[PDB]
């Protein structure tokens, strides 16, 4: 029937919307990702760093 | 009085209300009305070893204030004597420093004059 060609087209575009949707709740997830993992070993590197400079301070004092 | 330049500065310290918030300028008679039922010693002398002065945000060099310790408590705790021994013996400013500090033994005619000395 052209009555189920409409029901095809239609089911089938809802098919390729989940996929697209999908796709950008991936690049979310994947964003997310790369500035939390930066996010978190720049300041702890930092914070190292300080507490050398620190450390080194009371050494030099004595 | 003539003689005496006028304050345009503050000082740091890397103490964060009371630099920031109010703001401890340069000579100021910088009063701590305590709240008394708290010791002093801690929030002093943190904020002792913790503070330095450094015109950075001048861009005006900072090899150029000798940093000079000078400490003054009174009729004091053999307990806080202990906290100063804790203190201290980290900072250099063990060491770039006087202390002064009247024991509380320490009988009370020496107390008076305690005052005048380091200042």
């Amino acid at each position: 029937s052209k009555l189920e060609a409409i029901l095809s087209q239609e089911v089938e575009a809802e098919i390729q919307a989940l996929l697209q949707e999908a796709e950008a709740k991936a690049e979310a997830v994947k964003r997310e990702a790369e500035e939390k993992a930066k996010a978190l070993l720049q300041a702890r590197e930092r914070a190292l760093e300080a507490q050398y400079r620190a450390a080194l301070r009371r050494a030099e004092s004595a | 009085p003539v003689a005496r330049r006028k304050p345009e500065q503050f000082i740091q310290t890397g103490i964060s209300t009371i630099d920031v918030m109010n703001t401890l300028v340069r000579g100021q008679k910088l009063p701590i009305f305590s709240g008394s039922g708290l010791p002093a010693n801690e929030i002093a002398a943190q904020i002792a070893r913790q503070a330095t002065v450094r015109p950075d945000l001048s861009g005006e060099g900072e090899k150029e204030e000798p940093f000079a310790v000078v400490f003054a408590a009174m009729g004091i705790t053999q307990r806080e004597l202990s906290y100063f021994i804790q203190e201290f013996e980290r900072t250099g400013a063990l060491s770039r420093s006087v202390l002064f500090l009247n024991k509380a033994d320490d009988p009370t005619i020496e107390r008076i004059l305690t005052p005048r000395m380091a200042l």
